[PDB]
C-alpha cells in the first residue's frame, strides 16, 4: 500500500497444522475449494492462534496432536536446504540460490533453532540491537580473538548469556553457542543502525562471506545478475577494491545472458571481455540450450 | 432512482424487480448511484470483468434515457463510454494472449445481467467501439463460418454450394461422423445466408420470368402459380422473422427498422398486384403494380448484401448520401422551375396540353442534365419556318413530336442563351458541387458508418443463426416443422456451454489479464510527465519543510 | 498501381448498378410491352439499353409513346404505339408509359446522379489513403524490376 | 533488448539490420501464434527503421 | 575501410540519439527525480542534527 505500483511480493507462511484455531477443514475430495478463512470471529487467543490472510501460501505442517510450535521448524530445515540445493538460471544453470535466516531476538529454542542451520550450512543474518536470541549471539561474534581479551571471554560469556536469559540451563546454553561459533562465518551481525538501505549489500555481504571457497563460487557479481538489481552490480563493479578477473567476469556474462537481462550485458562489455575467449563453441551450444522448450 | 425505487416499490425493469431494499452488488449499486469514481474501482476488485464492463454500459445507456434532464444523462452516459472504452481495453489484453479462450469469453453465460451473452450485452447496450476492435470482428467471422474455419475462401464455398459431395474433399476445412459434416456445412450463417442469396436471385429470375413473358391476361399457369408459392414463403419467413425476433409489442418494433418496411410494402404491393392481376378489371393496372413490385423487391437484395464485409460497409454509406442528394433535388427543382418554365414561355407551342405543358418545363430541361439536348426543338435556327399560327407574329414549327406543334421565336436568341446559362448551372454548377458533397461527407461518415457496421454485422450475422437452412422455396418443410413444434408441446444463439470447473479457469485467467492491465495503466499514469511534476512538487515543497525546521540553526 | 487498388470501389458501383439495373431494366420492359420478346432481345433492353442511359444515350422515341406513332400493331385489348427502333419491339404498350418516363427520371437520378458523383467520392478517398501505401509498395516493386532487365 | 545492442557493437551494421529484418518475418510466419509472430515482427520494424 | 567509415556513423549516431534521449525532457523529469530524491537522502542524515 506503500509503493502503489509494487509487485505483491511473496511470503511463505510455513506453520504448524496443529495451531490454526479457524481449521474449516479443506474440502477432503482432492483439495480444491477456495473456502474462505473466518478470520475475527474468535473470543480466545491462547495457542490457537489464527492464520493471516497477507501470506501468499501457507505450508501447514501436520505433525501431530493440535499444540506445541515444534514440529515445523525440522521440515523448515529440511525445506531450506533443499532451496539452497536449487539453482537459479533458465535452464537450471547458474547459481546455487541464496537462502539465509533472518534472526530477529527469540528464545532459548531460537538459539538451537539456527545451530542446525549452521550444520546445513545456512548464513544467518542476526540483527544487532533486537534481543533475546540475536543480541546473546550479537555480543559473541563481535567477541572474537582480536577484539576479546583472549581466553579471559571464556569466562565473561557465563555472564552476558544470563543477561538475555532469566531462565535455566545456562551450561548448555553456553556449550551450544561454540558449536554455533565453529562455524563463525556462515553467519554475520546485521549492524544497528548501519543498513535499511544498505540491507540489500549486507545480505549481499553475508553470501560471500559464506562463499568464501567450496560452494559453487558466488563471485558477489553473478548474483547481483540473478537477483536483476542492476545498481548493485555497478557499484560492485566500479567500487570496491577493484580486482576483477577473467572468469569472474566469464560467468557472470552467461548468466546476464542465459536470463534475459541485456542491461547486465551492457555493463560487462563496458568492462571489457575477451569475446575470443568468450564465445568458445560450448557457451554458444549453452547458450542455445536456454531456449525456451515451447517455441518456434 | 430514488423515484424508481419508489416506483417499483409501490408496484432493466427487471433489474426494479430483482433490486430492492459482493463486489457485484456493490458495483450495481454505484452504477444506480452514478457514484462515477467508486464504480471503476468495483469493476476492478469483482470478477466477470469483461461482461461487467458491458453490463455496466448497458444499464448507464438505459439510465440516460430515463433521466429527465440533460445534464445527469450527459454525466451518466459518459460514465458508460468508461466502461466500454475499458471493457475494449480490457478485452484486447485477453485477445492478444489467448484467442481461443478469450472467444470463449464472449460466449460464455455470466448469471449475472439476466444471463445475457457478453455479444448480446454488447450489442443490447448499442456499444459500437466494442464490436469495433479486432477481436470481437475476428469472432464474428468465425461464428459467421460457423464450424467452417473462416480463413476460407469465398470461391470454394460457391463451387461447395453447388457440389455438396466437394463438401466432404481436403477442402472446407471444418474444426454419425458422415452426417456430422452435413449439418455444420449447410446450418453455418455463411451456407444459410448464400442459400438465401442464391434462392433470391432465381425469385427475382422467375419474378421476371413471370412478368415479362409468362403474364397472360387468362387465369394463371405453372410459373406464376410457383411465383405466388415462393413469396407466400417470403411472407412467411419476414411474418415469422418479425414476430420471433408481448405480442403486439413486438408490432411496433417490427414497424421501425425500415427495411421492414420495405419488406412491407413490397409484399403489401404484390398483393396488390395479384389481386388485381386475378380480377378481370383490373389487370393492365395488376401488372403496373407488379412491376413497381419488381422494383423493391431488387432493392431487398441491395439489403441482403449489407452482411458481406466488403459491401456491407458501402452500402450503408449510400443513405448518408441521401441529405446530399436533397440538396441537389431542391436546388435542381429550383433551376428546373425557373428555367422549364421561363423556356416554355418565350417560345410559345400551340399543343399546349397539361401532361405536354408539364412535359416541356420539368421533363425535357431534365434530360439536357444527360446529354439529351434537342436544340432542333428550342432553337428556331435550326428548324423551318411557317405561318403555323394566327397569331401575329413568326413562328417556324419544330419537328419534335411533343416541342409543339407551332413555337415562337421572338426572343429566341434568349432561349439559346437560357439554355447556356442552363448548363452551367446544372451539368457544370450543380452536378460538380454535388461531387462535392458527396467527397467531403464521404470523408465524414465513413469513419462513422464503418464503425457503425461492425455493430449491424454482429447483428445480422446472428440473425441468421436462428433462420433455418433450407431455400425459401423450399422452407415449407422448415415453416411446417415449427407448426409441429406448437402443437406436439400441447399433450404434453452461439451459446458455448462453460464447465462448472472451467469457468473459474476462464474468470482467473481473466482476472489475471485485469490485475496486469491496471497495473500496467497505473504504471504508465505514474511515470507520466505530469506526474512527475506533481511528484517532485510534493518532494522538493517536502524538502523546503526540512529546510525549515533547520532555519532555528 | 494505384488503379488496382480502385477495383474495390467499382466492384461496389458494379454491384449497385447491377441491382438497379435489374430493377429499373425489367420494371420498364415489364410497363411497356414488347412484341418481338426474343431472349436476346429482352435481355437487350433490361441490361443494355438501360446501361447506355448512364452514357447519353436515352432512347425517349424508343421509351416514351408520347414521342411515337400510334397503331394498332397488337391484337391484345389495348392502346399501343409503335415505336421506331429496330430492337425496342415492334409493339410497345402504352398504359402507363407516365410510369416509364418517370422511371427514366429516377433512373438517370440514381445511376448518373447518384452512383457516378458517389463513385467518385469514393474514389477520391481511397486514392487519399492507398497512394501514401502504393507509392511506398511502388519503390520496392521499382527496385525489382530494375534488378531484373 | 539484446538483439538491439548485439546490432550495436558488431559489423556489417547496415546489413546485418536488413538481416535482422529478413529472419524476424521469415520467423514470423514460422510461428503458429499471433502474439508471438506479432512482437517478432514489431522487433523486425525496430532493425529496418 | 567500408566497414570501419560506415562503423563510424554507426557510433555517430548511436550516439547522437542517446543525446537526445538524455536531452528529453522526459528524461530531465527522470533524471531530476533522480536528485531531488537524491538531495532528500541528504537531507535525511541531517535531520538528526
Ligand atoms: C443452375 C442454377 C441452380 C444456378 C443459378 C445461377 C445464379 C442464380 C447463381 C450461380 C452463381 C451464383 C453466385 C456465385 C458467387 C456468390 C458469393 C456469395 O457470397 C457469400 O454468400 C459469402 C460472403 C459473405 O457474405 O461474407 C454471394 C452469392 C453469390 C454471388 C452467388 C449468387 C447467385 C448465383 C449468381
Ligand atoms: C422526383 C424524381 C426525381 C424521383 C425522386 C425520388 C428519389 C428521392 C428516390 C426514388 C428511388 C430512390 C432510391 C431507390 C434505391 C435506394 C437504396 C438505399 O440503399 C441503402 O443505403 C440501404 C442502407 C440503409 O438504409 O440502412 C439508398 C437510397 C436509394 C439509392 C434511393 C435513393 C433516392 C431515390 C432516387
Ligand atoms: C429531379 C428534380 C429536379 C425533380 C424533377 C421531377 C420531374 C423531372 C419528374 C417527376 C414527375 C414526372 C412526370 C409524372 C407525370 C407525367 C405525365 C405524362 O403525360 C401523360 O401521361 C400523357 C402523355 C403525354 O401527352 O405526355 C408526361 C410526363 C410526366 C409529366 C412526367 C414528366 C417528368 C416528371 C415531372
Ligand atoms: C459486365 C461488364 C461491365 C464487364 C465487367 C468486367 C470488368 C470487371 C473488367 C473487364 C476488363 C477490366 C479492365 C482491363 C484492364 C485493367 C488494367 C489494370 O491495371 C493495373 O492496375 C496493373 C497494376 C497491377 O495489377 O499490379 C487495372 C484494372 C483494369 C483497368 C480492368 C478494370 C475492370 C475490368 C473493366
Ligand atoms: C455494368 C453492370 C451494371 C453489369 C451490366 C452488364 C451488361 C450491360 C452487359 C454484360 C453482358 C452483355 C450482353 C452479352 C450477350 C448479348 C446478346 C446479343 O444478342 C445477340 O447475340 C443476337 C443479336 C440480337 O438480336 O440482339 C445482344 C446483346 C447482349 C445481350 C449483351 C448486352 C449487354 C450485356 C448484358
Amino acid at each position: 500500500m506503500a509503493s502503489t505500483g509494487g509487485t505483491k511480493v511473496v511470503a511463505m507462511g510455513v506453520a504448524p497444522w496443529g495451531v490454526v484455531r479457524n481449521r474449516d477443514t479443506l474440502i477432503n475430495p482432492k483439495g480444491s475449494f477456495p473456502a474462505r478463512y473466518r478470520w475475527r470471529g474468535d473470543p480466545e487467543d491462547g495457542v490457537q492462534f489464527p492464520l493471516d490472510y497477507n501470506y501468499s501460501a501457507f505450508f501447514l505442517v501436520d505433525d501431530g496432536t493440535h499444540g506445541c510450535l515444534g514440529g515445523e521448524n525440522r521440515f523448515r530445515l529440511r525445506l531450506e536446504s533443499y532451496i539452497s540445493q536449487q539453482k537459479t538460471g533458465v535452464g537450471g544453470t547458474g547459481i546455487d540460490i541464496p537462502v539465509l535466516l533472518l534472526l530477529i531476538d527469540g528464545d532459548e529454542k531460537m538459539l538451537t533453532r539456527i545451530e542446525n542451520a549452521t550444520q546445513a550450512q545456512l548464513p544467518c543474518l542476526l540483527v544487532a540491537g533486537s534481543g533475546g536470541a540475536a543480541d546473546c549471539l550479537a555480543e559473541t561474534l563481535e567477541d572474537t580473538l582480536a577484539p576479546g581479551s583472549g581466553g579471559a571471554r571464556q569466562g565473561e560469556a557465563r555472564d552476558r548469556i544470563r543477561r538475555f536469559f532469566p531462565k535455566g540451563d545456562l551450561e548448555v546454553l553456553q556449550a551450544q553457542v561454540e558449536r554455533i561459533m565453529t562455524r563463525k562465518e556462515l553467519l554475520t551481525v546485521y549492524s544497528s543502525e548501519d543498513g535499511s538501505e544498505e540491507f540489500e549489500t549486507i545480505v549481499l555481504k553475508a553470501l560471500v562471506k559464506a562463499c568464501g571457497e567450496a560452494s559453487a563460487y558466488l563471485d558477489e557479481l553473478r548474483l547481483a545478475v540473478a537477483w536483476n538489481r542492476v545498481d548493485i552490480a555497478q557499484s560492485e563493479l566500479f567500487r570496491g577494491d577493484i580486482q576483477w578477473r577473467s572468469f569472474h567476469l566469464e560467468a557472470s556474462l552467461m548468466d546476464a545472458l542465459l536470463n534475459d537481462r541485456p542491461e547486465f550485458v551492457r555493463l560487462l562489455i563496458s568492462h571489457g571481455l575477451s569475446l575470443g575467449h568468450f564465445l568458445t563453441p560450448m557457451r554458444l551450444a549453452q547458450l542455445y540450450s536456454a531456449a525456451p522448450s515451447n517455441s518456434l | 432512482i430514488r423515484n424508481l425505487l419508489d416506483q417499483a416499490s409501490h408496484s432493466v425493469g427487471h433489474v426494479l424487480r430483482m433490486l430492492l431494499g459482493p463486489w457485484s452488488d456493490l458495483l450495481l449499486w454505484a452504477l444506480l448511484l452514478n457514484r462515477a469514481q467508486m464504480a471503476m474501482y468495483f469493476w476492478e476488485m469483482g470478477s466477470n470483468a469483461v461482461s461487467s464492463a458491458l453490463g455496466a454500459c448497458l444499464l448507464l445507456r438505459v439510465m440516460a434515457r430515463l433521466e429527465p434532464d440533460a445534464e445527469e444523462a450527459a454525466r451518466r452516459k459518459d460514465l458508460a463510454f468508461k466502461f466500454e472504452g475499458m471493457g475494449v481495453d480490457l478485452f484486447g489484453e485477453c485477445y492478444r494472449s489467448s484467442e481461443v479462450r478469450a472467444a470463449r469469453l464472449l460466449l460464455r453465460r455470466c448469471p449475472l445481467w439476466g444471463d445475457a451473452t457478453c455479444l448480446q450485452l454488447a450489442m443490447q447496450a448499442d456499444a459500437r467501439a466494442f464490436f469495433a476492435q479486432d477481436g470481437v470482428q475476428s469472432l464474428l467471422t468465425q461464428k459467421w463460418w460457423g464450424d467452417m474455419a473462416s480463413t476460407t475462401p469465398i470461391w470454394a464455398l460457391v463451387l461447395a454450394f453447388f457440389c455438396p459431395p466437394l463438401i466432404y474433399t481436403r477442402l472446407i476445412t471444418f474444426r454419425r461422423r458422415c452426417l456430422r459434416r452435413w449439418f455444420h456445412f449447410w446450418g453455418a450463417p455463411v451456407t444459410i445466408f448464400m442459400g438465401n442469396v442464391v434462392s433470391y436471385l432465381l425469385f427475382l429470375l422467375l419474378f421476371s420470368r413471370v412478368l415479362l413473358v409468362d403474364f397472360q391476361p387468362a387465369p394463371p399457369g405453372s410459373l406464376e402459380l410457383l411465383l405466388y408459392f415462393w413469396a407466400f414463403t417470403l411472407l412467411c419467413e419476414e411474418l415469422r422473422q418479425g414476430l420471433s425476433g408481448s405480442l403486439s409489442q413486438r408490432l411496433r418494433l417490427y414497424l421501425a427498422d425500415s427495411w421492414n418496411q420495405c419488406d412491407l410494402v413490397a409484399l403489401t404491393c404484390f398483393l396488390l398486384g395479384v389481386g388485381c392481376r386475378l380480377t378481370p378489371g383490373l389487370y393492365h393496372l395488376g401488372r403496373t403494380v407488379l412491376c413497381i413490385d419488381f422494383m423493391v423487391f431488387t432493392v431487398r437484395l441491395l439489403h441482403i448484401f449489407t452482411v458481406n464485409k466488403q459491401l456491407g460497409p458501402k452500402i450503408v454509406i449510400v443513405s448518408k448520401m441521401m441529405k446530399d442528394v436533397f440538396f441537389f433535388l431542391f436546388f435542381l427543382g429550383v433551376w428546373l422551375v425557373a428555367y422549364g418554365v421561363a423556356t416554355e414561355g418565350l417560345l410559345r407551342p400551340r399543343d399546349s396540353d397539361f401532361p405536354s405543358i408539364l412535359r416541356r418545363v420539368f421533363y425535357r430541361p431534365y434530360l439536357q442534365i444527360f446529354g439529351q439536348i434537342p436544340q432542333e426543338d428550342m432553337d428556331v435556327a435550326l428548324m423551318e419556318h411557317s405561318n403555323c399560327s394566327s397569331e401575329p407574329g413568326f413562328w417556324a414549327h419544330p419537328p419534335g413530336a411533343q416541342a409543339g406543334t407551332c413555337v415562337s421565336q421572338y426572343a429566341n436568341w434568349l432561349v439559346v442563351l437560357l439554355l447556356v446559362i442552363f448548363l452551367l448551372v446544372a451539368n457544370i454548377l450543380l452536378v460538380n458541387l454535388l461531387i462535392a458533397m458527396f467527397s467531403y461527407t464521404f470523408g465524414k461518415v465513413q469513419g462513422n458508418s464503418d464503425l457503425y457496421w461492425k455493430a449491424q454485422r454482429y447483428r445480422l450475422i446472428r440473425e441468421f443463426h436462428s433462420r433455418p437452412a433450407l431455400a425459401p422455396p423450399f422452407i415449407v418443410i422448415s415453416h411446417l416443422r415449427l407448426l409441429l413444434r406448437q402443437l406436439c408441446r400441447r399433450p404434453r444463439h452461439f451459446r458455448v456451454y462453460l464447465s462448472k470447473e472451467a469457468e473459474r479457469k476462464l474468470l482467473t485467467w481473466e482476472s489475471v489479464h485485469k490485475e496486469n492491465f491496471l497495473l500496467a495503466r497505473a504504471r504508465d499514469k505514474r511515470e507520466s510527465d505530469s506526474e512527475r511534476l506533481k511528484r517532485t512538487s510534493q518532494k522538493v515543497d517536502l524538502a523546503l519543510k526540512q529546510l525549515g525546521h533547520i532555519r532555528e540553526y
